[PDB]
């Protein structure tokens, strides 16, 4: 049958954690030191096959890798949901205040 | 309800010394916030970047923390991005860019404290309204 | 002789690809040791054809010509990417970024509007092997992705959408839901389209190529509410090869 | 005749102050209505492209470009509702515009900080506000004390030009009736309709 | 007024529409009758300010019904020819309009609204490309209800979390 | 049938306008 | 479309010309009292 | 304009009313089954 | 019963249209002098 | 037929309660509260920042 | 007499059943063009992408609508204030998609209705009347210019003009309140006092004259037969009507001058509707109604809501829902 | 459109019934002496 894939993805770890393959960039504000610089690099180099693949991003300072290490417990990775990444929606999902 | 000393007592630094502002200080801060900041920050939001508001919990997760008086005063001197990584004075009003943001020219340290106190007192007054946008109007 | 915005504005030439003169029948040497990129790929569609669906299964289901109703809003332009030189001598355009989509509505006889996202989003397109010079016989064949014509925030007239909106028909609070399910559940399609760029003119000096394209892709499905049509797009192209 | 002439001129000046940013410079009068809407689209293009977005290829909810799209003659213009204001021309924006409209390569590379400051300042000083001078949309809360001079000048001169047209009609009809001699009413001893044939 | 739009869709109600026609018709009749009299006045004095040329005890009409009738017959096609019917019609129009509006409100007392057109709702629910100004107004109505009800009806103790609120894109 | 109905009533109104203007009872001065 | 444009321009000009020349045709004198 | 002299009054007496209404109603009683089908 | 959807209006107008034609003609006959 | 009484529970086992439609409302959102009126679940309109979806 | 003199004598002829006149030589073709295109587009036009977002709104009866929901839909937001005649389109199909008929109808109508105003001066001049009926008609004419032309000019698009339809009218009203708070604007309030007052004074003047009709008829006849067209005596007793109404309120609140009375009947609705037209026309440049959102504040700083804050909550719901796919950025600036 | 099945006859009788009532009364008025 037909399913809302966005409603389904809230049933996964996307509904709880920041999904590095799908979640809009503004959700990196929820933790210290990710936005904008590290948030930009994470979205640019998505997708990832695991959270620990976020430390492999080329060009990171050791301070940048330490910050990501402190925040891997808030990250997850699921399959790329095309309804969430198309339209530029990871940079602007049409939500403001 | 009244604007008591406990309402007017906000963090001064990152350690934990507090400052109890006067009602004259809070009311001067509201006047100067309206004068210099409310064109983008009306109600505690940010019109030109709605992702970053002026809520107390949001300023706490900024790098360096902006959830005290001295953190907000340093931001009004040398504003950064939310991680502190870039210096954004060329696009954000500050003392160090008063030549391009001319409403920042005649701001004293007493004025910067007063604006910083208004940013900290106002969510204790308004609750979720401050930084909430139109949902809470 | 180079034009400005006040010359171009409101003339329709902004929706046109640049042309090469009839004299430019030359050839552009691809040095295999040096890398290349595309400074600007323009695609100007001239003809939109839609395949009919005769309710018979069999019959002659040919592509019928349609009338454009959304005006001179159709061209893809300012497309950039890396023009690789492969091992076997072929060149593969990988599309990076640009104005690579235009919503287009054409209208068939009977008045049926057909919306489509005319696009070359993420175009990988390759030539034939042993092409040491881009000549007037070069053919870039390739494929691209056709995302959904509306994105996920789009709300239907009853307020239903994918990432936003109602999940049911609120004006019929006690209707049976299974007949309304194809309208109530919005679905984001992602399909493939095929395109063949045929070079006709080459600037051997500057590196400007031009020619014709033919592109085939699905039209809009209204977020899963109806079947998309098959569209054939024809038109001209222009590409400028800068060495990188 | 002067009343009709003045009414026509007041309507013209109303459109002058509303649209023209040459003889009413935006540094003195504030951004025009079109200018501020163009400046919002510029602001959110700049912010989102700083976050890493490819603004030329970003699709909006409708399938039009979220930031950039084509005008009906094909020029590259700002997307969203501000598609209606693609005829706006201002000195902070014209550096980004090429021969076929807004240049994607210029937008990626050459947006100076003074343009970003101008776009944010003009977006936040849009000529919208209340009669008690609360700035912004009708749903905005009290804080900002702003009504743009362009709004004050256009609205005042619309009112004046309208009433001057009414005065033109009043005085022109009265001058005709006074010259023809019936501005004080119909002579009972020679009523004109009474010597006309019936319509049926 | 805004409550009746968002909850009752009161503009769609034919009894309100009949009230609108009675009010705006009566205002038209007030303006058109006053202007016609004042512009078909008989010259009954020498002043250019013509109010003094009426005397409250005169038997004669102060304005020309014949001239008024010919003007409107040629401008508009029809015209009053009976002054008594004219003044009755000036009673009738806004009085009937207000009475018609009262009946529609009596229906709204029971929530007997002219809220929807069923045939448009059946079509819109199955055809997500079908849009009218009527379906557009119902989206506005849904906005009005969800945004105003928690404060307008504070006895209901409505907590509508922000994610339940109907909104368009961006705004 | 709906569209026919609405157009029919409209056409009858427009016909009524014709008779009300051109075939009115003529106002008579007496 | 050009032929429609020329038709409408000719038609509009014709009616504007009748309005202008008509109001220039001694309009103040066309009244029931002072036919000067 | 002078009146048209070709005009004539029209009549339908009561018996003709009863006869016609009988004819219309019986024709409707007959054909209604076929109109409903 | 699944009857013709137009049968009711076809019957109603078949009665009412010539019936009122006769009623008009009869009543104007009675009002004559 | 009566389908029987619906009891709604979250993943923590706590019973939720669907907020009933008042007669004024042609449509009404789906909001589920605990026994003390605190919202625990809903059917959200916008999904991107949703925290109380039935899936969540 | 040459043909031009014979033609001018016909055009300005007071013996024509409907007066033509020089304003009429413009009024007649433009109104016919606007009417014909309206009836056709109301019956049979295809849907129109009013908001420029490839989301066409069905306006015609043949495409689903009834009398209430039908409209000629305003032209596309992609057009803006651009002049869009038929010859600008590449085809009639494109013209219809982009809302071509709307521009044709409103331009012809506003030109024709302006000439209707001039025609009202013109005939009053030909009949020897006083000239100011056309000043009274300037009140609804200005309102029509306000919603069809002045409001599109200020907002930058004919997509924002009032649609030519009953439900589209209500859509125009609700969105206008969302963006301008028109109810809180004093020019609309003066407009309401104009039309409520106009309806009151219509009923008042109608009842007072009907109440004081001189007995000329028996019980078995309509009283309207007591008046004969063109009779010289007045048909009611104005002294009795003043004696009633001067005792209903008090003597000096009642008119004893019929000229002063009828001028007041003209002046009250016209001035009010003039102000209503200037309401729309100045909200066109976004000088909005009164904003008292969060005006009442307690001693601590808590917002104390008023009825104005409740209005704002309704305005927010209209705001966030209108044109739900058309906004990409957080401010609705036009 | 799925409209009310009685809407056509309801409209047709809403017109025709009071319209013919006025036509009867008007025509018998004209036939009076
Ligand atoms: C019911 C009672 C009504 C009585 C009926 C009699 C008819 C008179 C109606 C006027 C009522 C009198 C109110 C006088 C007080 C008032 O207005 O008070 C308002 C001000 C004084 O108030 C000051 O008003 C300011 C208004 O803001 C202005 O100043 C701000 C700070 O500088 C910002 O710059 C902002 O952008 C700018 O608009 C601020 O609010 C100040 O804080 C406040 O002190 O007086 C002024 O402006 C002076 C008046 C200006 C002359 C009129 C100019 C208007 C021309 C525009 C007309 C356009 C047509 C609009 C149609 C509607
Ligand atoms: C072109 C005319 C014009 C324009 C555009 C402005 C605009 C402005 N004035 Mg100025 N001013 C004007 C004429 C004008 N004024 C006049 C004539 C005076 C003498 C009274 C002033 C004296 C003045 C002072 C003292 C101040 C301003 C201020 C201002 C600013 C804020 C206005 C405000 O809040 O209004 C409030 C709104 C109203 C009072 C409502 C106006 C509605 C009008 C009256 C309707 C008129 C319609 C019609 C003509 C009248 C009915 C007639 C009809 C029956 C025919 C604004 C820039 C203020 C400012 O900011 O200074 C720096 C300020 O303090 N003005
Ligand atoms: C309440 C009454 C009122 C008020 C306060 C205003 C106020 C204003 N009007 Mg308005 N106006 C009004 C009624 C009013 N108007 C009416 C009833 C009408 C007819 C409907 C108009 C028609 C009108 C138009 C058409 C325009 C204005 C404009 C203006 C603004 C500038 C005025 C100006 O500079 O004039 C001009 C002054 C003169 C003509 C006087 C002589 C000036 C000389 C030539 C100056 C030379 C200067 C030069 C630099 C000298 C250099 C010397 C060299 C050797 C160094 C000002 C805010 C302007 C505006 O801002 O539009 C939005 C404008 O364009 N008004
Ligand atoms: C709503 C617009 C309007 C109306 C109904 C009137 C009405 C009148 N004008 Mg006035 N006039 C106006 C605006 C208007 N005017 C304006 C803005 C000006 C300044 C330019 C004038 C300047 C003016 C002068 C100089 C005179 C009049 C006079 C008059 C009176 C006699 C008829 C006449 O000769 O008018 C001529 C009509 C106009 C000047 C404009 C009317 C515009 C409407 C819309 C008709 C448009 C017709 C046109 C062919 C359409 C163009 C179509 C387009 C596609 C090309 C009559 C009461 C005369 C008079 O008797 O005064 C005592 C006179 O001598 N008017
Ligand atoms: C085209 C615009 C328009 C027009 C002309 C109308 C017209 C009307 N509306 Mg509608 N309305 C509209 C748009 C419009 N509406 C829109 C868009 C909405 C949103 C959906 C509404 C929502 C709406 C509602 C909710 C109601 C109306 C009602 C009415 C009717 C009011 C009659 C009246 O005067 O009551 C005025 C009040 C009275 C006549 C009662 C008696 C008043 C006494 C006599 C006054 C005594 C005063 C006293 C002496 C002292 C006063 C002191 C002073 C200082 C205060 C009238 C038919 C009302 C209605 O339908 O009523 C049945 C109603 O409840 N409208
Ligand atoms: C298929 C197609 C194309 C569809 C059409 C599309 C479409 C949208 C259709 C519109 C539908 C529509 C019309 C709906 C509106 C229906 C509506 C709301 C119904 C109201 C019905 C109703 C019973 C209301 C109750 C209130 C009431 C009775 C109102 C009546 C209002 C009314 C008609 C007022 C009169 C207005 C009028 C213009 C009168 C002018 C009179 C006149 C000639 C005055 C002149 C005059 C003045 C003098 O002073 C003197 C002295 C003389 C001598 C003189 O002459
Ligand atoms: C139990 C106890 C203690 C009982 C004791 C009671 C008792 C006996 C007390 C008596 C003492 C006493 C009077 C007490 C005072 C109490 C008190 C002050 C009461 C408050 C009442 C109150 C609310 C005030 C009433 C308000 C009121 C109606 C005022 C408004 C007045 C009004 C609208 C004036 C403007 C009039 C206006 C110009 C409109 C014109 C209308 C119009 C166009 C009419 C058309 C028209 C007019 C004509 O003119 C004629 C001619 C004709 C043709 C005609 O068309
Ligand atoms: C300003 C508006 C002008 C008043 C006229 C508008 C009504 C037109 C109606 C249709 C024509 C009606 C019509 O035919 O009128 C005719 C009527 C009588 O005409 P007369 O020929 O007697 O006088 C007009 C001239 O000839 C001068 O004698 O004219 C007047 O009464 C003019 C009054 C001017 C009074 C001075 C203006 C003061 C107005 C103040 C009211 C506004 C207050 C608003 C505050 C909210
Ligand atoms: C718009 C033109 C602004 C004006 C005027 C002022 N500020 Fe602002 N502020 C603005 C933006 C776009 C941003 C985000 C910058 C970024 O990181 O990209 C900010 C940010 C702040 C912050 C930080 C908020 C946080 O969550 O940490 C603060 C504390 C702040 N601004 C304060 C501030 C003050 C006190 C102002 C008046 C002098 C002021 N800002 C002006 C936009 C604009
Ligand atoms: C817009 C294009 C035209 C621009 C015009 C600018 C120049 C205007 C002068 C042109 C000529 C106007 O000149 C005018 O012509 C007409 C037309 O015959 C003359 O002739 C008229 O005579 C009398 C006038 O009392 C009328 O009854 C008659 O019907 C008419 O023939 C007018 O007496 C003369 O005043
Ligand atoms: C749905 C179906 C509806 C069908 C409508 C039917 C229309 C029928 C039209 C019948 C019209 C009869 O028309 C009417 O005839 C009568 C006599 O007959 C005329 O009456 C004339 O003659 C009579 C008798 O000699 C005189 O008393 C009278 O004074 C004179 O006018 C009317 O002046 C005319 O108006
Ligand atoms: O179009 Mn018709 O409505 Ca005047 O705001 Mn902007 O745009 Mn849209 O939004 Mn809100
Ligand atoms: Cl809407
Ligand atoms: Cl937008
Ligand atoms: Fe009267």
């Amino acid at each position: 049958e037909l399913v809302n894939v966005v409603d389904e993805k809230l049933g996964t770890a996307y509904g709880e954690k920041i999904d590095l393959n799908n979640t809009n960039i503004a959700a990196f504000i929820q933790y210290r030191g990710l936005y904008p610089t590290l948030a930009k690099l994470i979205v640019k180099n998505a997708p990832y096959e695991s959270v620990e693949d976020v430390l492999n991003i080329p060009g990171l300072t050791e301070r940048q890798k330490q910050i990501l290490r402190e925040n891997l417990e808030h990250f997850t990775v699921t399959e790329v949901e095309t309804a969430l990444v198309e339209g530029g929606d990871r940079y602007n999902n049409g939500l403001y205040k | 309800a009244e604007l008591t000393p406990e309402v007017l007592t906000v963090p001064l630094n990152s350690e934990g010394k507090t400052i109890t502002l006067t009602e004259k200080q809070y009311l001067e801060g509201k006047r100067l916030f309206q004068y210099a900041c409310a064109s983008c920050h009306v109600g505690g939001i940010t019109k030109t970047n709605p992702s970053l508001d002026l809520r107390t919990e949001t300023l706490a997760l900024a790098t360096p923390p902006r959830d005290n008086i001295e953190g907000l005063v340093d931001y009004m001197k040398n504003p950064t991005t939310y991680d502190g990584e870039q210096e954004i004075a060329e696009v954000h009003p500050s003392l160090r860019s008063a030549d391009i943001f001319p409403k920042m020219r005649n701001l004293t340290e007493k004025d910067l404290v007063a604006i910083a106190g208004h940013i900290l007192v106002e969510p204790k007054i308004l609750g979720d309204k401050w930084g909430g946008g139109k949902v809470y109007y | 002789q180079t034009l400005t915005y006040d010359d171009i504005v409101g003339t329709g030439l902004a929706n046109k690809c640049p042309t090469l003169d009839d004299t430019a029948r030359g050839a552009y040497p691809i040095d295999s040791s040096q890398t290349y990129r595309i400074a600007r790929l323009c695609l100007q569609p001239t003809t939109f054809l839609v395949k009919e669906e005769p309710k018979n299964k069999r019959q002659e289901a040919e592509f019928v010509p349609t009338k454009l109703v959304t005006r001179e809003t159709t061209s893809l332009d300012q497309i950039q990417g890396e023009l690789k030189v492969n091992s076997d001598g072929s060149l593969t355009f990988v599309e990076e970024d640009g104005i690579d989509f235009q919503p287009v509505t054409v209208q068939m006889a009977g008045g049926e509007r057909i919306p489509l996202l005319f696009t070359v989003k993420n175009l990988v397109a390759s030539t034939q092997p042993n092409v040491t010079s881009i000549t007037t016989s070069t053919d870039f064949k390739g494929e691209f992705n056709v995302p959904s014509y509306r994105t996920a925030n789009f709300l239907d007239p009853k307020g239903r959408g994918l990432a936003s909106g109602y999940d049911s028909a609120i004006a019929l609070p006690q209707a049976k839901e299974e007949e309304l399910a194809r309208a109530n559940v919005k679905r984001f399609s992602l399909t493939k389209g095929q395109i063949s760029l045929n070079v006709a003119k080459v600037d051997g000096r500057t590196g400007e190529i031009a020619g014709t394209f033919e592109s085939e892709q699905l039209s809009d499905d209204d977020m899963g509410a109806h079947e998309p049509h098959e569209v054939k797009i024809q038109g001209v192209f222009y590409a400028s090869i800068e060495p990188a | 005749y002067s009343l009709g002439a003045l009414s026509m001129m007041g309507f013209i000046a109303t459109c002058f102050v509303w649209f023209n940013n040459t003889v009413y410079p935006s540094e003195f009068y504030g951004p025009t209505g079109p200018e501020a809407s163009q400046a919002q689209a510029m602001t959110f293009l700049i912010r989102d492209q700083k976050l890493g977005a490819n603004v030329g290829s970003a699709q909006g909810p409708t399938g039009l470009g979220k930031y950039l799209m084509r005008s009906p003659t094909g020029e590259i213009i700002f997307g969203g509702e501000t598609m209606r204001f693609w005829d706006f021309r201002g000195p902070w924006l014209e550096p980004l515009r090429g021969p076929n409209g807004l240049d994607l390569n210029k937008i990626k590379n050459d947006i100076q900080p003074w343009q970003e400051r101008r776009a944010a300042e003009y977006m936040t000083h849009a000529p919208l506000g209340s009669l008690n001078s609360v700035g912004g949309v009708a749903t905005e809360i009290n804080s900002v004390n702003f009504v743009s001079p362009r709004s004050w000048l256009a609205t005042s001169h619309f009112v004046l030009a309208f009433f001057f047209l009414v005065g033109h009609l009043w005085h022109a009809g009265r001058a005709r009736a006074a010259a023809a001699g019936f501005e004080k009413g119909i002579d009972r001893e020679s009523e004109p309709v009474l010597s006309m044939p019936s319509l049926d | 007024l805004l409550f009746f739009q968002g909850f009752h869709n009161w503009t769609l109600n034919p009894f309100h529409m009949m009230g609108v026609a009675g009010v705006l018709g009566g205002a038209l009749l007030c303006a058109i009758h006053g202007a016609t009299v004042e512009n078909t006045l008989f010259q009954d004095g020498e002043g250019a300010s013509t109010f003094r040329a009426f005397n409250p005890t005169q038997a004669e009409e102060t304005y020309s019904m014949v001239t008024a009738n010919r003007f409107w017959s040629q401008i508009f096609g029809i015209a009053f020819s009976n002054k008594r019917w004219l003044h009755f019609f000036m009673l009738f129009v806004p009085v009937t309009g207000l009475w018609m509006s009262a009946i529609g409100v009596v229906g709204l007392a029971l929530n007997l609204r002219s809220y929807d057109f069923i045939s448009q709702e059946i079509r819109a629910a199955e055809d997500p490309e079908f849009e009218t100004f009527y379906t557009k107004n119902l989206l506005l109505n849904e906005g009005i209800r969800a945004w105003m009800a928690p404060q307008d009806q504070p006895h209901e103790n409505f907590v509508f979390p922000e994610e339940v609120l109907p909104r368009g894109n961006a705004l | 049938m709906e569209t026919i109905t609405y157009v029919f009533i409209f056409a009858c109104i427009i016909a009524l306008f014709f008779f009300a203007i051109f075939f009115r009872e003529p106002p008579r001065i007496t | 479309m050009e032929t429609l444009k020329i038709t409408v321009y000719i038609v509009v000009t014709f009616f504007v010309l009748l309005f202008v020349f008509g109001f220039l045709s001694g309009d103040p004198a066309r009244n029931p009292k002072r036919k000067d | 304009m002078e009146p048209n002299p070709n005009r004539q009054p029209v009549e339908l007496n009561r018996t003709s009313l009863y006869l016609g209404l009988l004819l219309i109603l019986v024709l409707a009683l007959l054909f209604s089954s076929y109109f409903f089908n | 019963m699944e009857v013709n959807q137009l049968g009711l209006i076809a019957t109603a107008l078949f009665v009412l249209v010539p019936s009122v034609f006769l009623i008009i003609l009869y009543v104007q006959t009675e009002s004559q002098q | 037929a009566w389908k029987g009484h619906a009891v709604f529970r979250n993943k923590e086992g706590e019973e939720l309660f669907v907020r009933r439609m008042p007669a004024f409302f042609e449509s009404f959102p789906v909001i589920l509260t605990d026994k003390n009126g605190v919202v625990k679940a809903d059917i959200p309109f916008r999904r991107a920042e949703s925290k109380y979806s039935f899936e969540q | 007499a040459n043909l031009w003199e014979r033609f001018c004598n016909w055009v300005t002829s007071t013996d024509n059943r409907l007066y033509v006149g020089w304003f009429g030589v413009i009024m007649i073709p433009t109104l016919l063009a606007a009417t014909i295109c309206f009836v056709i587009a109301f019956i049979a036009a295809p849907p129109v992408d009013i908001d420029g977002i490839r989301e066409p709104v069905s306006g015609s009866l043949l495409y689903g609508n009834n009398i209430i929901t039908g409209a000629v839909v305003p032209s596309s937001n992609a057009i803006g204030l651009h002049f869009y005649p038929i010859w600008e389109a590449a085809s009639l199909d494109e013209w219809l998609y982009n809302g071509g008929p709307y521009q044709l109808i409103i331009f012809h109508f506003l030109l024709g209705a302006s000439c209707y105003m001039g025609r009202q001066w013109e005939l009053s001049y030909r009949l020897g009347m006083r000239p100011w009926i056309c000043v009274a008609y300037s009140a609804p004419l200005a309102s029509a210019f306000a919603v069809f032309l002045i409001y599109p000019i200020g907002q930058g698009s004919f997509s924002d003009g009032m649609p030519l339809g009953i439900s589209g009218t209500f859509n125009f009203m609700i969105v206008f309140q969302a963006e301008h708070n028109i109810l809180m604007h004093p020019f609309h309030q003066l407009g309401v006092a104009g039309v409520f007052g106009g309806a009151l004074f219509c009923a008042m003047h109608g009842s007072l004259v009907t109440s004081s009709l001189i007995r000329e008829t028996t019980e078995t006849e309509s009283a309207n037969y007591g008046y004969k067209f063109g009779q010289e005596e007045e048909t009611y007793n104005i002294v009795a009507a003043h004696g009633y109404f001067g005792r209903l309120i008090f003597q000096y609140a009642s008119f004893n001058n019929s000229r002063s009375l009828h001028f007041f009947l003209a002046a009250w609705p016209v001035v009010g509707v003039w102000f209503a037209a200037l309401g729309i026309s100045t909200m066109a440049f976004n000088l909005n109604g009164f904003n008292f959102n969060h005006s009442v504040i307690d001693a601590k700083g808590n917002v104390i809501n008023t009825w104005a804050d409740i209005i704002n909550r309704a305005n927010l719901g209209m705001e966030v829902m209108h044109e739900r796919n058309a906004h990409n950025f957080p401010l609705d600036l036009a």
